[PDB]
């Protein structure tokens, strides 16, 4: 099933093979395969074991990226800066970085001990038709973080993935993209691993 | 509101982050009055280009006009008052209201209106319905601000002593690029909680930030635990009549970056810098690869190095929507000039791991400014004090021989004073006589 | 609150929309003072039968006495002041208190209280201790309208020239029916934006829905893009000595409904209109079908033709709780009824794909008013100006030749400030003496 | 497994049907079909493809029915009047028009573009007994939509559903019924296709 | 803000519960001035045990210090007003800023400042910046309260005639352990409401709880319906000068637990009743196994028998951060405490099935408060009224023959009133000279 | 897959076991089965049918716990007083006094009738390495109640589960663990079974 995005006329160009990508890509076996492995990795997260989540869910060449983008007229087109900023565009050594800051004793932030809840949805999969090793997943997140005794925040995402298989059965990230729905965040911060 | 601030800036009342009816005053007095950041040059580089921009509370259209100057208008419809743009930046010869269709020049002149002929006739007279236009539009080399009051000094003369420290980073480089879109997020706290911070909080690198420098080893490990001084030495603050100052740690050219930024800045950074010593002489050429970090009174803020510029935009006593772009020097290669642009956000940005820690600082401090008996505690603004100095040889402007110091607060807190017991710019002046003294 | 509104109602500030402090004088001025719409005879057909509504900030339950009167009363107990009730609408000879369980009759009074004998007895006179009632309860053609204010006009006084707009569809027709419930759902904007959009604004229709008049083909796609008048003439506006006012469009009797609602309704319009024609004359049989937009001062709204009423229920100065009721003609086939209730929140009920439009309008209109530098910007009402007359052959009234017009926007605003700058109704009388004029 | 009313005094007759008629009605295959036709059809919504699910996903005879209900007192019998008003109740037609109403270029409302979020849950289904290309679903959805830089508004709904099979394998919808769980929805409207 | 309660507390404005700047003189005259409950000898057990607590809308850190004595401390550092600490209990011996490391000790000196030596010298006065301390710290049988005021009476003054008649449970039952932590949850209510309820609302039970005195057969069954007094007989209730206040119902051990927690609980009861009638007489071993619900003025509230000890927290005038403990008899076995703990959340914890009875009352009785034409409504406090005794030979203060009544509810509003009404407390002892009479 | 939680600084002991239990106790089967059950559960539940759950899903000897926990410094470890308040710590006949309170007709505050709305996502399960008849069940759940036209309350939580097999092909709970994420809720109250 297609989108014709001359009649369409809300469906950008890459939306619509995405979403073509996804409908044939339908594979019960896959589905149930990555819902398990996004249901673990969502667990692992929750309970903060961000050393476990890097070494054994993140591949050595992951691209971790979450964008703002800039509000464009959907007529103004002459216009040409760059519309996204990086809110996360981090490489194995930058997520390193900021996962040692997390267990660090001195992070004041995080004491007392920040609870996080995750919730996916909406999973799908699909084999990339070049590099069978390679999966495409996509899933809807929210991820309600609580600290502080009031302090309660909830985020709202759509994680775009590339997901490699591993020797020996495991499967690794490769690429997590994330259009940040909300231009300005009403969040005090997204330091949280979407 | 006389009071809230002790004499030379040294004390101030904790409820000044918390209070509501000064937020109001602030607006009056604050923000109607003084320099307040828009765009770069290189955000709006088109004719019809534009970008939305707070000022204060209040939201702008500013505009690149079609013979190459910049003006800017409150964004707002001048038949029933609806909010006339929608989009944060894009190009544009005029500015269609979505209400009844009263069509804008992007100069701000009502050009059309339907139903003119066959409705309006001569009870229509458009040259008096034009947008609200922003009197005052300077820039400091490409960097645009605005003001309300048609009376305010030039832009020029009110950055005063500061201009001198900023200028081998904004003036000699060869010409900066801002890095859009910036990063935009809401954080509990006061604007003055931010702008307090930036315009001189060395103090808080080794402490608040222990974990941060541990993990990415920033250039600032040095000073991780508030252990020991810099090696490179204590470094500068300095203050300026109207409010604007900032620290200086020598050569700390990386700044808040991790690791994996430092060989590279480093290496582009003493290069420009051996060229600059022969046009701007050895001491101006190394606070061109120094950190500075500072505040453009009120409520704009930076960082040099590590490249950060930063809007503190007020939504509340309690709520600020904080702005964060990189900035470049253009003559970087754009593959370091990305890198810089992703770094800052790294760190500093709505995910930054180094702004994390700051949240609890300010919006905390904030919050105990609205509680009842916790307004009463008084800030400190101590550090430096007493050993300040004026008309140095070298170093122009109020300054302390000190980064970790709060001579910058001291300033940005005098001229806070000075304005909110102000009703205008000439009362501002007679209460800023004796400002260095 | 004075100079908020000049002369003839000709510009308003914007802050009228954003204003906190305004908006606690408007309970005491505006809503504590005027007659405020409650319900239709049909919601509350047999004895005991009651609704919950709002009168201003206030809740009221308005009951079906025995004797076939309606009384109304603060939904607030007399012992500790726990709300009384929490259903919406329901049937009841009485109404308990679950605090600790006194009971009231339909008529208010306090009739049970648990241990009355035990432990109150003579401490207790039940008689001075009934629910505080509304002082004035009137209706027009079954629309129950209240009043916290003993001194107001009558009813059919405060309608004052607007009535005779009304009375061909609310009086001629043979009996109208309001079809609940109502949608319900909160907007964030001032009533006052609401209700200045209904009282006058055809301007808008062309150019907010154009989107809506394309998907839809109602009629008044002839003003699409607000290129040409309608073909049936500019129609009429209308203002009155209260404030109430309305336009009209000649002929549309299906509004703001899609095609697929035309050709049944106009069917239905034009049969009535011919045998009404032979009653009231033609130019008010004309009327009965055409499309009248109106406010009913302060805060009630209708539509004609696309049948509507609205009630911008005040909750804040940036807050409004907006109800959406349909009616019918009493006479229409019952199939044709429930097609027009489902076509009312179709087009502007809580998912109204007209009313969506609207949000931004009335959102942003507001949103302005609490910007400091914008909240100083004057709204204008200027459309028709100089053009409008009083004492008309046939229309009566303070009326304009054009429905796309802002005459009713200038009694609007004119009532409106009468009444801020008003203690009493008399002081209203006297500040208003000369209002045609 | 069935519910007692009498004894469990706050559940309707109607709630407790359609209970026992998920509870027999399940079948493993079906819920994984199902799941992956709610999936796609929330895709589709969420990237503003509106004219590719009014023509693949909506049925020519559909009924798309929304409902506010009046709070009543649980124990006031006597007054009859109609309880339910119509935010939606929609035949092809006025989905179509709705549909055109979205993608105008001149629907200022959309302008710069909206982002949206589903979140499809509690999926079940059941072939219905009489005619078996009918199936029962019921789902629960979240949904997120962000605009305006910082306007969020959050949707809970419980979506009744009838879908029918089609020559050649496609699912329409036949029915939608939701009974809004909020009476004053605090989302400034309700114009989004639940 | 005279008037808002009439003579002899018989009536109070509705407005009192909803109106924002009688919140912020609250904080003046209430929150400032009279005796709050902090914690309890058992939760700070050890030297450096330390528990956060609110005083008003101010927090404090309550410290075990290692002399044996407690000190309390607002939460905010003296350099720039950052919250100290962020857990809500613990042991140490200092506590550091995570600002900039700033260290004090358990007895709130600053006893380290990085860089002290560097940078500040004698720009610095540690002595004249230690955390700023509660004045006032005082105890009734473990149970430690502070004040902000120096000048406020003793502690068992401020107790007054109200500590007669805690002392069976509180003083000579050989200790209570209070049971921590507290459930906590947010209601939208103003904390008089909570405060009224509790210092006297027998009148409740039978009413807003019939469900579950049905469900749970607790022995407030007697009363269910409000049908009947209690085969015991009225009760009795209490008021004090300083406006502490509570109801007697003879015997009621159990309280408002179910039938589960009756048997084992009425023997351990009724066992150390017939010891302590040897001690301190039969009526006051029969209080020691009765019921009493009641206030210690301004917001600390309690229940003997279902042992619950309440703080409603005030956020703002619609708001309160609710704390619930349980407390046991020390000598209570092990598994008997874990029970009560555990029976005290079960009814009135943030899942308790009778506190959620209790929400509408609060929050609908403090929203009508904030409404225009409601908060003009007066509660009524008259149940008892014009029977009240003072100098009873047995029962002191002034006492009512019921604890269905509104004796108590009088003597909080007449205190309450005298303070809001009065600037310091020689003002409130002068306006409360003739209290009894 | 096991986490080092020496390396893993922010992880519990307890968490990190838990973890490898449901990672290493993953069988398709049993997702299937256990997702179906909750998905019964909640609709069961979102229609008020508590005298059915109490009855057909719930254990004699169940125990149903909901604690707060006091936040304390991951620091400090000398102090040793319980850090834990039941919000709820209910055994059978608690249940059905709480279920009794509910649908008795003078329970005034379920007067208009109040709407619950279930999503319930993230299950995982485990079947007990001893008592085979024994499933440890984990499950994320976001709760929506509305009433009184405009109250809105969203609770999130974490639901630890046992369930047991029962003669006759049944499943009941016997245990509900939730450690609340919100030390302080803004929900009015948490009188919801979670
Ligand atoms: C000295 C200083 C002040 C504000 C921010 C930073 N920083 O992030 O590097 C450094
Ligand atoms: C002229 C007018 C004014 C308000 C609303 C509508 N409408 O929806 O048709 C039309
Ligand atoms: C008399 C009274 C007053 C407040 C609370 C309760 N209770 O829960 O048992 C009883
Ligand atoms: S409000 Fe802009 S054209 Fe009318
Ligand atoms: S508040 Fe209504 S009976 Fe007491
Ligand atoms: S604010 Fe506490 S050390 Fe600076
Ligand atoms: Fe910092
Ligand atoms: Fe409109
Ligand atoms: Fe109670
Ligand atoms: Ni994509
Ligand atoms: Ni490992
Ligand atoms: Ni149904
Ligand atoms: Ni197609
Ligand atoms: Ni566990
Ligand atoms: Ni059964």
């Amino acid at each position: 099933m297609m989108i014709n995005t001359q009649e369409d006329k809300l469906v950008s160009a890459h939306d619509a093979e995405e979403f073509h990508r996804f409908f044939v890509g339908h594979d019960s076996d896959l589905q149930q395969e990555v819902t398990t492995l996004l249901t673990r990795e969502a667990h692992l997260l929750d309970i903060q074991a961000y050393k476990a989540w890097l070494e054994h869910f993140v591949a050595p060449e992951i691209k971790y990226q979450v964008i703002s983008r800039e509000l464009r007229s959907t007529s103004e087109r002459r216009y040409q800066l760059n519309d996204a900023v990086n809110l996360y565009n981090e490489n194995y050594q930058q997520l390193k970085v900021r996962v040692e800051h997390q267990m660090d004793p001195q992070n004041w932030a995080n004491n007392p001990k920040i609870r996080f809840t995750r919730f996916v949805t909406n999973v799908t999969a699909a084999k990339d038709k070049s590099a069978p090793e390679i999966l495409h997943v996509r899933s809807n997140l929210i991820l309600h973080r609580a600290r502080r005794e009031n302090q309660v925040d909830v985020f709202y995402a759509t994680r775009e993935d590339k997901w490699k298989r591993i020797e020996g059965g495991g499967i690794k990230l490769v690429e997590r993209f994330v259009d940040y729905p909300e231009r300005i965040p009403q969040t005090h911060n997204l330091l949280v691993f979407l | 509101y006389q009071n809230l601030v002790s004499e030379a800036g040294l004390t101030q009342k904790l409820l000044i982050h918390g209070d509501k009816e000064l937020f109001q005053h602030e607006l009056k007095t604050i923000f109607a009055r003084n320099w307040l950041f828009l765009t770069h040059d290189s955000l709006i580089p088109s004719p019809g280009d534009y970008v939305k921009a707070k000022m204060g509370v209040d939201e702008v259209i500013v505009s690149r006009q079609n013979d190459g100057s910049v003006r800017a208008f409150l964004n707002v419809c001048r038949h029933r008052g609806k909010t006339l743009v929608h989009a944060e930046a894009g190009n544009a010869k005029g500015f269609v209201c979505g209400y009844h269709g009263w069509g804008y020049g992007s100069n701000g002149e009502l050009q059309s209106v339907p139903f003119e002929k066959e409705l309006y006739g001569d009870a229509i007279k458009k040259k008096c319905l034009g947008l609200k236009e922003v009197p005052r539009i300077e820039s400091f080399h490409g960097f645009i601000y605005g003001c309300f009051d048609a009376e305010a000094p030039p832009l020029i003369d009110y950055l005063g002593d500061a201009a001198w420290y900023l200028e081998p980073t904004f003036k000699y480089s060869g010409g900066l690029e801002l890095v859009g879109p910036p990063g935009k997020v809401v954080v509990k706290a006061n604007w003055k909680s931010f702008a307090e911070n930036f315009v001189g909080d060395g103090y808080h690198v080794g402490w608040t930030h222990a974990a941060a420098l541990r993990a990415g080893q920033s250039v600032f490990s040095s000073i991780a635990g508030n252990a020991k001084l810099p090696p490179e030495g204590a470094g500068l603050q300095m203050t300026s009549k109207y409010g604007s100052g900032m620290g200086v740690f020598w050569g700390y050219y990386s700044g808040n970056f991790s690791a994996d930024m430092i060989p590279d800045l480093m290496a582009f950074g003493a290069a420009k810098q051996e060229k600059l010593a022969k046009e701007i002489g050895d001491v101006r050429a190394r606070i061109y690869r120094s950190f500075l970090n500072g505040t453009i009174f009120p409520n704009n803020s930076f960082l040099t190095g590590s490249a950060a510029f930063r809007v503190w935009n007020p939504i509340d006593e309690n709520t600020t929507e904080v702005w964060t772009y990189a900035f470049v020097e253009k003559d970087m290669p754009e593959d370091l000039k990305r890198r810089v642009a992703d770094a800052v956000q790294r760190s500093i940005g709505p995910a930054g791991f180094w702004e994390s820690d700051d949240n609890e600082n300010m919006e905390t401090m904030s919050q105990n400014g609205k509680k009842y008996q916790s307004s009463n505690i008084d800030q400190i603004a101590s550090l430096g004090f007493g050993k300040d100095v004026y008309g140095d040889e070298c170093y122009p402007g109020v300054v302390g021989k000190s980064a970790i110091g709060e001579t910058s607060y001291r300033g940005f807190y005098r001229a806070y004073q000075a304005h909110i017991s102000s009703s205008n710019w000439a009362e501002f002046e007679n209460a800023s006589r004796n400002w260095h003294i």
